[PDB]
């Protein structure tokens, strides 16, 4: 009946070593330290053993004012987190403790945080496309419902902004539920997201909400920032398995989960692997990535962000994330500095449901023809930089202009970017997104100028913009004439 | 006994503002009034229009910002910074009374041009000034006109005919 | 009455760090707490707990009177975290991160606190005028914002922050003391003479009333260099909680990382990437997430942060640099290729952004910055071209280049004095002048009102002499019915009088004496304006 | 230690700071008498306050 | 000829930097393994000396 | 094998956590021997041994077209040829996106059939020339 | 009174451990063994404590023929070195012992080599151009009287020659006592300098000498090279503080000061930082640099040379040294290979006094 107590050996950073006379508990078990001594409930989590009497552990709260030999209580269970409808419209911590000052949480049940991945039989791959409203994605990377997505990119590219836009477009129209997991995110973005979901009434407290928000941020220690994504999955897998609903699982971001354990691996005594990462990175990530998967019961349409430090894809963290996705969206500094947003490189990214049979044939052929075109386009900057445009055939100049128009056309303004762009975002439908690329693919719109495609949505918006630019050009022409008439 | 107010996070908010406005009026140096706004805001009582206008009154009618003097004091700039804190930051919008306090100072300060900016801005917002102040603005203008004080003197003097880094004053 | 509690004796000392040997077994020391070391019967050497061990030994960071430390000295324990004095009484002082004042010629605040949670902070609404047009227009800094300053050595990293501190002063003397933004300059590992010159600079412009300086020089212990920026933010705590505003300037944070490396490695922590312990990301995270624009429930206070990180060969691939770009909202990248190439501040706009944008800057600056972004995005595509169509040059190729001239400064620029120079560019009044005279123009536009001199006074109010139109511009905006036409009927006269009387005389110069005289004039105009 | 600290605090050689000075706010009659000269005289006043 | 002269230097510095990056990563790992060896304690070695 | 590059990460994990001595890319020494324990079990057996055969198609993922990597270097040193796919061709409608110069089969003709030797021997004499021409010709 | 005595514990290189029965002296205390046993005098400064009843200490002379149970003697003070006008026109060792075979130095007082840096109140940075006569050095990176200078260049680029030219231009017409610290550079050069000056009557031994020479060269072990710069600064700080006189401080060079402390940190067992340097590099170098300042009492105009191995600025030693200086002079090899000498790279160089406030507007 009684819970056994353990005494601390040593404290080095976030890592603590605990004694246990009778026997050590299982791995990943939680361990409370009463708040009488350090002022706050210092929960801790076992990561590994050392001896039949000893086991070290992490702390998701900061170990401060913590003596040695303090009693450490065996809860008998790992980190239980609440699940239900009452988790909706609330900000939660790693422990499930609600940090917003809205009141307590009603909980008929409280599931743990670590669970086994779905068996191969439980899984289910259904080829069904997701309409994001974004114009690059709907062609080259048509996102699959119930599948996994990754917005790879460095700093300053728009992956977070893409998540905000995808929330705006998908989560509203998503009759199921949604989950956001901030993992090493900035604490300011949490405010902007919460205030948006409240203003958008995704979070409607007096009414009914459909968005759980979990936040373990840069301020938090590593043991918290590592155990967030699992918390969000405790929230989501309930809605999948029990409720049978469809779920959205946004993650900003998967890379901070990785380096949170890298910051501890040295303290654990595990020999570091190459670039400064833990040896168990791939396994540790797989134990989480596999939990994110549709089943017979429901479908999690996850979206993930990843930090590519120094814009080096060869970093093993992104490289290990490749296998665990279906739409490996990639963003690049080179497209971003050119004024093109979302700064997607269509050649460096490719999806799974980009097949002939899963999707429409016109979609597939138009997409592959554009990829095929931009390849030649790269090969021709490599020449025009050297010789000049005059050293190319007219048939070659044609695809230069077309690729130069597709590159600028696949840009799009977002409603979230009203602050930066100064323009209202546009929702582009999938069917409209093929009769506008395909038209541009076969010279149906070559008379239209180039900049008319820059930062607009469909093809109908173009001719509006081009008609304008004709007018604002005629103005300077005739005003030059009247300037000549005056003087 | 009024429409309950809420913060951006939807939290319920206090309205019992009177006890703080009295501390503004009892003030003697118009920097303590801003501090009353601060101690009011910490208590989940955000300022209302009446409070900001109490502060503009205390500004206009006080002698100095702090007990000791301060270089760079501008009785107008504090008043016109409260209105930026009002319109943009807090969402509250001023009224005829607020701009009235503002225009009185430019009369006292003798700056007749900024007044005309205020005169135009009022009516662009539907507000109408008191002619007692408009006529005093024009009076200061006519006085400075006849006296040669229409502009400062350093502008009404010839420039260096020869380019020289010292003559221009740099 | 007051009996000090002892925990052990000094076992070993390695420079800045030490190892304790506990006296008794049932005695227990906390973590991160301060200890004391009786270096003498009189004096005490403060310290801090960084490790605890199965042997009971304690890995200790020393902070004061290290030279007086020996082995066997009695070691005492306060059982409290490291704290420092805090309050308005500290403004106008240089201060050891332990709170001790550095001479020249009640309350206590925790050094490590949790940050404002996700409900206790308001989004960025209001600006922080750093005084430079690129940073006020295209890289808008706000309050509750944390924006990095990158750059290679000797590029202007220190000077942008100092000029921010110097721009705020004039305003703070005019506005109330709630909306004034104070400042803190933290010098980690710098040279003591650089600190002296900064003190004298601020004292000249009287920016020291609203500034304290946290000095942790190179000779100071590494633990003190380590806890310096925490001391700065610890002062920012009170001005947050007292509803005020405050600015932080963390001079090189790389030098705060070398210190953490020194500590951890000498205390036999495992190294990591580039010999750092590994959790040096969490370090700056703790430091920088404390920046926020606090909720109205918490006073609507703020603290802005301008961290600085040195760079080597213009790479953004080093460990600590990436660890900080990850954290900070934006960044002001300063390129030596541009510093060396003439322009100062050497801001590279392609690599410098701000993740707040219009919401920070002003109503009057939104409409100009949104125009400069369009104009520079278009000029970015063309300016590689050596100008061939000298008369067929696009208007963008004109306006952009004149705007680059206007970007050249030395000191901060007043808000009224910045827009009116940029408005002319975006609207093309300054297109007939040549590039080289873009600043002399600005000088006369801001400090020698031509129409007031040449009698062309039809404007009722709008003149640049008064300097109090800043507040009307800030509130109403330039694109307003009452201010737009008067603005145009000031600038077109300025242009015509310039183009006729001054420009004309300039192009008539042929001698070398007169042309060298006119030469140096424009460089002075580039500095003072 | 109290005596030592108190002795270190004081600087007899130095001059104590004077009371803070407000903005000049020169009257219109002064300026009407001397339009263009008051700027030069204020600059010379700063020069004398520093040197003389 | 000139482009080749540049290409050899580029290939040379590429491989120089490649090898130095390899060596550096090794010394990081060996530094950590060595520091841990210092972290590990010595035992007792109790045996008959008489 | 889809794929061996992950298998080596697993051997790294094991060996490092059990405190085996590390090496290049934090791998141990006998990780070349790891794949040699495996691939050499592929063979074309003798008529004293049933004349059976075990073929191997080990996959190894590169990063930024690097082949100087440790594992790639090793498997190339082990394998009886190689195939090299390229993304610059995969995007250009060339699928499977080989690079025939870097792709090699040291087993050139002994595997091919009677009908295949003549045909492929002509294709070598066609593509080796197609590159010398296609590389030098312009874009136009 | 009776002198404390301690007994050696272990030896790994120039580093030694000593068992002190009663208690251990403070750090930087010197410790002497008689020359009867080793054959020569051997002074050994404490640098860290291992436990109570133990101290780790580095040796200056070589540890050859040193045993594990030798009596060590606590001097009761740091390494003291002479100061005054008697230090003029004499060459000195790390220990302050003269080696020029002339005669007994007639010192009055000896100061320690380790010292707390000046206080912020004492510092007074006056910006004045230092006319070297060198032409790149004037325009691009104009030197500052009382400021610091850095000649950052690889092997065979010309920093040592710049120093010699500055000596012939600046030091001779300086009117203030100069100091020359040789730190891990060619002993050949010290011979040539002593003769270049003894002929120019700067080291007039029958008269008034305006120079002090200090040489811990590359032949010396790291214990000496690691503590010779301090020995020159004592000589210069006496003339800065007591005499209240301007001085010059030519260091050739500090990269071997760094190397020596690294070679020691390896022996001490401290975990190394990146490329193989000691963790405490920035601290050890700052404790040296910040002693070189211009107070109200006087001024030190230093000319520090720096070595860049493999022509790499990203080497932590120069990379740390940049932040401590007023005028960086980055030399190049490709410029030298092109026949230009001095092989300055003006794009990488920089200065502090390069403002119109200090230098006239046209020069800027
Ligand atoms: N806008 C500017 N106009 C004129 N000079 C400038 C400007 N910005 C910087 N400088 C000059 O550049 C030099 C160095 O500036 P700063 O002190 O900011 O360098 P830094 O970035 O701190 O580099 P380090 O830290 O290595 O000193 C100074 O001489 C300074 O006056
Ligand atoms: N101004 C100069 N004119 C001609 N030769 C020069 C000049 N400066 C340097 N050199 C040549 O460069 C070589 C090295 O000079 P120096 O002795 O300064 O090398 P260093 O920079 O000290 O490098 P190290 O310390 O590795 O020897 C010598 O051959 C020297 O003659
Ligand atoms: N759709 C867009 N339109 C215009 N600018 C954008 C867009 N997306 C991103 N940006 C620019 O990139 C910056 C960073 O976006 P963010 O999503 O925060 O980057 P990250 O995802 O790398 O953290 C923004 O502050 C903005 O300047
Ligand atoms: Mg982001
Ligand atoms: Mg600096
Ligand atoms: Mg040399």
């Amino acid at each position: 009946d009684v819970k056994q107590v353990g005494y601390v050996q040593q404290i080095i950073g976030a890592v603590v070593d605990v004694t246990f006379t009778d026997s050590v508990p299982p791995v990943l078990t939680a361990l409370t330290v009463d708040a009488k001594e350090t002022g706050t409930l210092l929960t801790m989590e076992i990561v590994q053993h050392l001896d039949t009497k000893t086991a070290r552990c992490i702390c998701m709260s900061s170990t401060d004012m913590l003596r040695l030999r303090t009693p450490v209580v065996n809860t008998g269970s790992q980190i239980t987190v609440p699940v239900g409808e009452a988790t909706l419209g609330r900000i939660f911590n790693v422990m499930g403790d609600a940090i917003d000052q809205r009141g307590p949480v009603k909980n008929k049940v409280r599931w743990p945080i670590h669970r086994k991945a779905p068996t191969l039989a439980e899984q289910s791959g259904k080829d069904e496309v997701l309409v994001t409203g974004i114009k690059v994605i709907d062609l080259i990377l048509p996102y699959c419902k119930g599948g996994k997505i990754g917005l790879f990119g460095g700093a300053g590219v728009g992956k977070t902004v893409i998540i905000m836009e995808l929330i705006n477009n998908v989560a509203k129209g998503h009759g199921g539920y949604s989950v956001f997991a901030g993992v090493g995110e900035r604490t300011r973005e949490g405010t902007d997201l919460y205030l948006e979901m409240m203003g958008s009434k995704v979070i409607d407290l007096q009414g009914d909400s459909k968005c759980v928000l979990v936040y373990g941020q840069m301020n938090e220690p590593p043991g918290a920032r590592a155990r967030v994504a699992q918390t969000a999955l405790t929230m989501a897998e309930y809605f999948r398995d029990e409720a049978g609903q469809d779920v959205l699982l946004f993650v900003d971001n998967v890379f901070r989960f990785t380096q949170a354990n890298s910051e501890v691996s040295a303290l654990l005594g595990r020999i570091p692997a190459a670039v400064g990462y833990q040896p168990t990175l791939a396994e540790d990530l797989g134990m989480l990535q596999e939990r994110i998967t549709s089943t017979v019961k429901g479908s999690i349409t996850s979206v993930q962000a990843v930090y590519v430090p120094a814009d080096d894809i060869t970093d093993p963290a992104p490289a290990t994330t490749f296998s665990h996705l279906d739409a490996t969206t990639v963003l690049s500094r080179s497209v971003a500095e050119a004024g093109i947003y979302p700064a997607v490189e269509p050649l460096e990214c490719a999806s799974r449901i980009m097949d002939p049979d899963a999707i429409d044939v016109n979609h597939y052929n138009v997409a592959m023809d554009i990829v095929e075109m931009l390849t030649k386009y790269k090969e021709l900057q490599d020449i025009i930089a050297v010789l000049g445009i005059d050293e190319l055939s007219e048939e070659d100049k044609l695809i230069v202009d077309r690729a130069r128009k597709v590159a600028k056309f696949m840009s799009q303004p977002f409603a979230v970017a009203e602050v930066f762009t100064g323009m209202k975002g546009y929702y582009v439908q999938l069917e409209d997104c093929v009769s506008d690329f395909g038209s541009l693919l076969m010279g149906q719109c070559d008379n239209i100028p180039e900049m008319a495609f820059y930062m607009v949505g469909g093809l109908d918006s173009v001719k509006e913009k081009a008609a304008k630019m004709a007018a604002e050009a005629a103005a300077m022409r005739e005003r030059a004439r009247k300037a000549a008439e005056a003087k | 006994a009024g429409g309950k107010r809420y913060d951006l996070f939807g939290y319920e908010v206090s309205v019992a503002t009177g006890p703080f406005i009295e501390e503004i009026k009892k003030a003697q140096f118009y920097d303590d009034a801003g501090e009353v706004i601060v101690k009011m805001n910490l208590a989940n009582t955000p300022p209302d229009l009446q409070t900001y206008n109490a502060v503009l009154e205390r500004i206009l009618n006080c002698k100095s910002k702090r007990s000791q003097p301060v270089k760079g004091e501008n009785k107008f700039a504090a008043m016109m910074d409260i209105l930026e804190e009002m319109d943009a930051r807090s969402g509250i919008k001023p009224n005829a009374e607020s701009w009235g306090y503002v225009l009185k100072e430019l009369v006292q300060a003798g700056d007749f041009r900024l007044g005309w900016v205020c005169i135009a801005g009022m009516k662009s917002l539907g507000i109408t000034p008191d002619q007692a102040l408009v006529d005093a603005n024009e009076a200061n203008a006519a006085k400075a006109k006849a006296a040669g004080t229409d502009f400062p003197a350093y502008l009404k003097k010839a420039a260096p005919e020869s380019f020289d880094t010292k003559a221009w004053g740099i | 009455l007051e009996a000090k509690q002892k925990i052990g004796f000094v076992h070993g000392i390695d420079g800045t760090i030490a190892t304790i040997a506990p006296a008794a077994s049932k005695v227990t020391v906390p973590y991160n707490t301060v200890l004391e070391i009786a270096v003498s019967a009189t004096n005490i050497a403060n310290a801090l707990v960084f490790n605890l061990e199965k042997d009971g030994s304690i890995g200790v960071i020393l902070l004061d009177n290290i030279s007086e430390v020996r082995s066997g000295q009695d070691v005492y324990a306060t059982g409290s975290l490291l704290k420092i004095p805090v309050g308005f009484h500290m403004l106008g002082k240089i201060i050891n991160p332990l709170g001790k004042e550095i001479p020249t010629g009640t309350k206590l605040g925790l050094v490590e606190e949790m940050a404002p949670n996700i409900v206790s902070r308001q989004p960025v609404n209001y600006n922080l005028l750093t005084g430079y047009k690129v940073i006020d227009t295209l890289i808008p800094v706000g309050r509750g914002q944390r924006e990095l300053i990158l750059g290679d050595r000797q590029t202007g990293k220190t000077s942008i922050a100092l000029s921010t501190i110097l721009n705020q002063t004039k305003v703070n003397n005019e506005i109330l003391s709630k909306n004034n933004v104070l400042s803190v300059y933290v010098s980690i590992g710098q040279r003591c003479s650089n600190v002296a010159r900064i003190h004298r600079l601020l004292t000249e412009y009287d920016a020291m009333k609203y500034c304290t300086i946290v000095a942790a020089t190179a000779a100071d212990p590494a633990g003190l260099q380590y806890l310096a920026p925490y001391a700065g933010t610890t002062l920012g705590e009170e001005f947050r909680n007292s509803g005020r505003h405050i600015l932080l300037v963390y001079d090189d944070l790389s030098k705060q990382a070398v210190s953490y490396r020194q500590i951890s490695l000498l205390l036999r922590r495992p190294p990591g990437r580039e010999a750092y312990p590994g959790d040096v990301f969490y370090l700056h995270s703790r430091l920088l997430e404390r920046s926020a624009m606090m909720s109205p429930q918490k006073g609507s206070g703020s603290l802005t942060s301008l961290p600085i990180v040195e760079t080597l060969s213009n790479d953004v691939t080093a460990y600590i640099v990436t660890n900080v770009i990850s954290i900070t909202d934006g960044q002001i990248y300063l390129d030596a290729k541009l510093f060396t190439g003439g322009q100062r501040p050497a801001v590279n706009i392609g690599l410098s952004v701000s993740r707040v944008g219009s919401s920070a800057q002003n109503k009057a600056m939104k409409k100009v910055g949104g125009a400069l972004k369009m104009l520079m995005g278009e000029y970015r595509k063309m300016a590689g071209e050596q100008t061939s169509g000298s008369q067929n040059v696009s208007p963008v190729m004109i306006r952009g280049a004149r705007c680059l001239q206007l970007f050249n400064q030395k000191g901060p620029s007043y808000f009224m004095d910045a827009i009116v120079a940029l408005y002319a560019v975006t609207n093309g009044y300054m297109d007939d002048v040549k590039l080289q005279y873009s600043k002399f123009y600005e000088f006369l536009l801001l400090n020698k009102d031509l129409p007031v001199l040449y009698g062309q006074v039809n404007n009722k109010y709008f003149y640049m002499y008064n300097k109090n139109l800043n507040y009307f511009i800030r509130y109403f905006g330039l694109n307003h019915e009452i201010l737009e036409p008067e603005l145009k009927k000031y600038i077109e006269i300025h242009t015509n009088l310039f183009l006729d009387n001054y420009q004309s005389r300039m192009n008539e110069l042929k001698s070398d004496e007169d042309l060298v005289q006119l030469k140096n004039l424009l460089y002075a105009c580039k500095r003072t304006v | 230690a109290l005596a030592k600290a108190s002795a270190a605090q004081v600087d007899w050689t130095s001059l104590p700071a004077a009371p803070p000075r407000p903005s000049p706010s020169a009257p219109d009659t002064l300026i009407r008498l001397l339009g263009s000269v008051v700027d030069d005289l204020a600059d010379a006043d700063k020069v004398e306050q520093k040197y003389g | 000829g000139n482009i080749t002269g540049l290409m050899q230097l580029a290939d040379y510095t590429y491989n120089k930097t490649r090898k130095e990056l390899i060596t550096a990563e090794l010394l990081e790992i060996i530094g950590t393994m060595t520091a841990m060896h210092a972290g590990k304690k010595v035992g007792l070695k109790k045996t008959e000396f008489w």
